[PDB]
């Protein structure tokens, strides 16, 4: 029985921006355009989904 | 390993005689052989 368990990370991090400073992509940030404003959890589970 | 041989001779006359032998043999062998070869290896590096 042989176990390998490795890993290489090169990227030491990165760290993302908080919120505030963070830019959406236009394809998310036009889902949340059309996300209803009331609690329809079709379309929010929709979005949970993507 | 056995043997067990018996010899028996009689004979009488004012005539009968017998001779007589009878003898059963034993042999057994165990040969026993085994081994068993165990090992692990752990290499952790960082």
């Amino acid at each position: 029985q042989l176990l390998v368990v490795e890993n290489t990370v090169e990227v030491a991090q990165f760290i993302n921006n908080n919120p505030e400073f963070l830019q959406l992509a236009e394809p998310f940030w036009k889902e949340l355009s059309h996300l209803p404003s009331l609690y329809d959890y079709s379309a929010y589970r929709r979005l949970i989904d993507q | 390993e056995a043997k067990h041989c018996v010899r028996i001779e009689t004979k009488k006359r004012v005539k009968k005689t017998k001779v007589e032998h009878r003898c059963t043999t034993n042999k057994l062998s165990e040969k026993h052989e085994g081994s068993f070869i165990q090992g692990a290896e752990k290499s952790i590096s960082l």
